[PDB]
RNA sequence: GCGGGGGCGGUGGGGUAAGCCUCCGCUCCGAGACGGGAACAACCGAGACCGGGGUUAAGGCCCCCAAGUGCGGGCUUAGUGUCAAUCUAAAAGGGCGUCCCCCGCCCAAGACAGCCGAGGCGGGGGGCCCCGAAGAUGUACAGGGACUAAGCCCGCCGCCGAGACCCCGGCCCGCGGGCCGUUGGCCCG
RNA sequence: AGGAUGCCCCCUCCCGAAGGAAACCCCGGUGACGGGGGAGUACGAGGGAGGGGGUCCAGGGUCUGCCCUUACGUCUAGAAA
């Protein structure tokens, strides 16, 4: 359909200061600061008009189609994650599951290393991005923390992907005559806030 | 500016009732001819306008028409 | 100093040289105006600067693949240096080739017109050092920026199809930035 | 981007009344607005105009939607733009 | 059999007078009316679906038979023979010809190429016009989804585009 | 004085702008009326939606009544099928006849160009009077069948009714001479 | 001369089809210049004595290339496509991808989705586009540059543009008339 | 053996077929633009008259620029083939 005018409002929580800067004809840079840190997000080439009103972020589209109107809900959802990111933080939880070979997960500096995955001599090494903290709880659980939910979720997804074999190395998911097969890996199990 | 309710039907068997905002009935009909011509590949001879009537904004069905009525500015 | 002006399509001088700042201009649309100017003013020289800031509309992957196919698949099986095509990659050479395609072919007037065109990436130092540099824009050939519209610059195309050559030019800009900034 | 709003003084760039000043007095849709010279003042009749054929100036007066010519003319006095309207650009 | 595209278009006059045609093939459709055909029980049915031709053309006898089988089997399975009436509405009157070199078909058939080109009978087809009803169904409104599916399967066997029209009796 | 200019049709491209120009140069102030949705010109009096009780207000307020009757009137007078459907008379015929007769009764000025004089003749308002018409065979015959004396002048005034052959071939002086005449 | 050929029409009749075979009719090429169609006997325009001026036809008006980066509305995101045919293409089928039209039912704020508060569920159709869509010397071929309109749909305004049409000058011709003693010459209409 | 009483430029004047504007004023249209006046004007193939200045003009060889342009003879429905 067609939208003459549509508006959305995102209430800024207490202690959070939001700055909106126009870096181009339709580009925006939104800086969000809270007790837990500062996030910076870019909204480039966008039809959404972004503005501040006494403690809210106002999002508007004018003369918009479905494509442009759909971006109001998206930007509201992104901004809400930013506000919760600087007040409560984001924690993604992962579970280590093995069948015969116990995996050894350790964090050394800014490297996350997984050893003995399926008894392989190769070592899975991942680079931990700035703003992400990884802690290994016992032998079964991994926790990824940060203020940028996109950054934190993406890294947690990378850990899970690193243990998913592809091509000729992919094991059969089901066993003989239909039981569970070789299902080893690290699986993202859920998320929650730090506070 | 007024909302015009345009009732019509086409030689291809399609019927329509639409609300178009315009200054005069002539302007509203021009929008109907060009939009229907664009969106359904209908020549002007294939379109038969049966009834044109002003409908007050309070009773209109289209939120597009209502929102245009109260416009204070436009952007290009 | 640099003085920015709008080029009057009916008040082009018959003699001398005009400098057109290509920034924000659509490549094919600016080439069309440049080609006509060179033919209709047989004594005028045309300089185009900032050729790496020319814009090609469309999806980045679509534009890059089009250039990749041109520089890779278009060839000859006869003697390549004697009989084959020679595809430009650098933005100043790319744009000059675009103008060649809009000029009369295999005639002196088409050849003479192209010899009266000079294209530069960024602004040359000698042009900058001038006491008064008049830079023209052609508004009908300028890109009207709209949300959710896709386009690329000739510089981004060059980086995609010749990264090492682009890196050197980028480094040269950095090396001479201080002296260029002084002038 | 171009912004046309009720009360804005605009210049017509197409048609016989090209170069003349006018005041936006109503919005038809996203593409057309209503402008009035006022005629007695600048020579622009009260008609609809496409947005592509006007350019906004930096002057704005305060009026209601569909303001009559007299109301527009009075508001042109509280702002002191009467001689601004008689001037023809280009 | 040749691909059906070879006999799809109407390229000449109808060829149906079997008293002038030597070796005209027999019709290979066993029944044309399926389900509950008695007029008394059809009064229970109150809905009508039609598979209507969208173009003019020739439908071969084996395509009509293939369409009849798939739709009637589906209706028998899902609706029940007591709850529907299905009629194949067109009859393959037109005789198709082919110009091929053959033995035991006449001496002229032994000359190669376009000499003596008039073909020997090769099959049968129905000549249909746009808007013509190919299949006709009478059913109870509770089975609308099943009847539409049966006619969708019939249409996939036919050489011309068709459309399904549902109306009350 | 004020004149009401009923724009029935615009198929004759220059009929309405020319008629309005002459009336303005004749000292009148012209109000435009429209009775159909196909006319593209601006108007201030909507004869399509104007209530019938408001008609007596209209006769008092205007001193002249002019009819820009293009080919719509021409094919209605002849009772003939036009070559275009848009040339059909798609206005309220009873209201139009009511307007002409009422303005005529109060001895107000009537301007009848092209085929309008034959429409006024068919209403019986020119019996025994002098009038001109668009000089085609059928229109001249209709004037003579309604006991009107056809005159072969461009602009003819019969004491309150001005008839013109074709406003687009009428000079300003001829029209203004008849406006300033006595009736 | 008694070899014809092209376009369009008779589902002509035949043939899987054919730039195929065999009839019927108008026109054109053969025996016809010239403008447009990228090139091109027969597609569109149009019929050419010679020179010059003017105006149009088909078609075109971003550059190549004379004339519009012409006007209003809408659609497409695929460089899809880029103003009939010869000429370089596409089907059955799938897609709320997106724009739009209609119908049935629910909600009278106790509907749909997991107390909340406003619209919701299903069917039929239309436009554009996507998949279906695979080839051999050399680039998103169908003129090239390139273009997000310089594409497509509904409408509109002006202009360019032939040897056509108009005008001037020159020439020749057919027919008729007249004059000159003429196997011919000259003049006029 | 051709013109040199020429040719060329400028200026001025006269006549002028078909055709034929513009600035600007007025009326209409969102607009590209249309219409009334300006104006059948300025101009316009060509046909006449004069004045000032210059020196060859026509013709030819060859080269360049722009526009146009598919060897000939032949049988053939169809020839650059
Ligand atoms: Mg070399
Ligand atoms: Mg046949
Ligand atoms: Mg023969
Ligand atoms: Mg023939
Ligand atoms: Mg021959
Ligand atoms: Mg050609
Ligand atoms: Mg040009
Ligand atoms: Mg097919
Ligand atoms: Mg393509
Ligand atoms: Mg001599
Ligand atoms: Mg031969
Ligand atoms: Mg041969
Ligand atoms: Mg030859």
């Amino acid at each position: 359909m067609h939208v003459v005018y549509a508006v959305e409002e995102v209430p800024i929580p207490d202690g959070v200061k939001v700055a909106i800067e126009k870096t181009g004809p339709f580009d925006y840079v939104v800086k969000v600061k809270g007790p837990l840190g500062e996030l910076v997000k870019e909204f480039k080439n966008t039809p959404v008009i972004m503005s501040l009103s006494d403690g809210k972020v106002v999002l508007e589209v004018l003369n918009a189609k479905k494509r442009e109107y759909a971006l109001l809900g998206t930007y509201k959802g992104i901004l809400k994650n930013m506000f919760l990111g600087v007040t409560k933080g984001w924690r993604y939880k992962l579970k280590v599951i093995y069948t015969h070979f116990p995996m050894l997960v350790k964090v050394q500096g800014n490297q996350l290393t997984i050893e003995n995955f399926l008894g392989r001599k190769s070592k899975i090494v991942l680079e931990i991005p700035k703003g992400v903290k990884v802690e290994v709880k016992g032998k079964e659980d991994i926790v990824v923390e940060g203020i940028d939910r996109e950054l934190v979720s993406q890294f947690a997804a990378a850990i899970q992907a690193a243990t998913e074999l592809r091509g000729e190395e992919k094991p059969s998911p089901h066993g003989r005559e239909g039981g569970l097969g070789v299902v080893d890996g690290i699986y993202v199990v859920g998320y929650e806030h730090v506070k | 500016p007024k909302i015009y309710r345009v009732v019509g039907d086409t030689s291809t068997g399609m019927k329509f009732v639409v609300e178009v905002v315009g200054e005069r009935p002539y302007d509203a009909l021009e929008k109907v001819y060009s939009v229907l011509g664009s969106r359904h590949k209908l020549k002007r001879t294939q379109i038969r306008i049966r009834e044109v009537s002003v409908v007050e904004p309070s009773s209109a069905k289209s939120n597009e028409a209502k929102m245009l009525m109260v416009l204070e500015k436009v952007v290009r | 100093m640099i003085v920015k002006k709008v080029l009057d399509l009916s008040q082009i001088p018959e003699k001398g040289e005009i400098v057109i700042d290509a920034e924000g201009h659509i490549m094919g649309r600016l080439a069309s105006y440049v080609a006509k100017i060179l033919l209709s003013k047989p004594e005028l020289r045309v300089v185009v600067v900032n050729a790496e800031k020319l814009v090609v509309t469309g999806d980045r992957k679509m534009v890059v693949e089009w250039f990749m196919r041109k520089i890779s698949e278009w060839r000859t099986h006869y003697n390549p240096e004697k009989a084959g095509p020679k595809i430009p990659r650098r933005p100043d050479r790319v744009f000059k080739r675009v103008v060649r395609g809009m000029l009369p072919k295999k005639v002196e007037s088409g050849r003479d017109a192209l010899k009266r065109l000079r294209v530069y990436m960024s602004i040359p130092l000698d042009f900058i050092q001038r006491r008064r540099l008049v830079l023209y824009e052609v508004p009908a050939a300028k890109l009207r920026v709209r949300p959710l519209m896709q386009f690329v610059t000739l510089e981004e195309v060059w980086r995609s199809i010749d990264p090492a050559a682009w890196e050197k030019w980028n480094k040269a800009k950095e090396v001479w930035a201080k002296k260029i900034k002084q002038a | 981007v171009k912004v046309i709003d009720v009360g804005r003084v605009v210049v017509k760039v197409l048609g016989r009344e090209a170069g003349r000043k006018a005041v936006v007095v109503d919005i038809v849709d996203e593409n057309y607005v209503v402008i009035t010279g006022p005629k007695s003042l600048s020579g622009v009749r009260r008609r609809r105009v496409n947005i592509n054929h006007i350019e906004p100036t930096d002057k704005k007066i305060e009026i209601k939607k569909g303001a009559s010519d007299e109301e527009v003319l009075k508001a042109l006095e509280a702002a002191g733009l009467v001689e601004y309207m008689k001037e023809r650009v280009k | 059999a040749r691909p059906a595209r070879c006999y799809r278009r109407i390229k000449g006059p109808p060829y149906t007078r079997e008293e002038y045609i030597h070796g005209a093939p027999m019709i290979q459709i066993p029944k044309f009316d399926m389900g509950t055909t008695s007029a008394a029980a059809r009064a229970a049915f109150t809905m009508v679906a039609k598979l209507v031709a969208e173009e003019r053309g020739q439908i071969r006898m084996q395509a009509l038979e293939a369409a009849r089988q798939i739709s009637s089997k589906y209706l028998t399975k899902y609706v029940g023979d007591a709850n529907y009436y299905l009629r194949l509405n067109v009859v393959p009157h037109h005789v198709l010809r082919e110009n091929r070199m053959l033995a035991m078909a006449g001496a002229d058939r032994l000359q190669e190429g376009m000499r003596l080109a008039f073909g020997s009978p090769a099959g049968r087809a129905a000549r249909v016009e746009p808007g013509q009803v190919i299949f006709y169904v009478e059913f109870k409104p509770e089975h609308l989804a099943h009847v539409k599916e049966a006619l969708r399967r019939a249409a996939s066997k036919l050489p011309i585009p068709t459309r399904i029209v549902v109306e009350p009796k | 004085p004020k004149a009401l200019l009923y724009v029935i049709d615009t198929a004759k491209r220059d009929e309405y702008p020319t008629l309005k120009n002459f009336l303005v140069k004749g000292g009148y102030e012209v109000d435009v009326a429209v009775g159909s949705r196909d006319v593209n010109v601006n108007y201030t009096v909507d004869l399509m939606t104007l209530p019938s009780d408001k008609l007596p207000t209209l006769f008092e307020e205007y001193d002249a009544f002019a009819l820009a009757g293009g080919f719509k009137i021409y094919y209605h007078v002849l009772q003939k099928k036009p070559p275009l459907k848009i040339w059909d008379l798609n206005i309220d015929k009873e209201r139009l006849a009511q307007l002409v007769v009422e303005f005529n009764r109060r001895r107000k000025l009537l301007i009848a160009p092209m085929a309008v004089p034959a429409y006024v003749a068919q209403l019986g308002l020119l019996s025994g009077r002098h009038a001109t018409v668009y000089p085609v065979t059928e229109l001249i015959k209709i004037l003579r069948d309604n006991k009107v004396n056809f005159v072969n002048k461009q602009v003819v005034r019969s004491e309150n009714i001005i008839t013109v052959k074709d406003i687009t071939t009428t000079s300003e002086k001829e029209f203004l001479a008849a406006l300033r005449e006595k009736g």
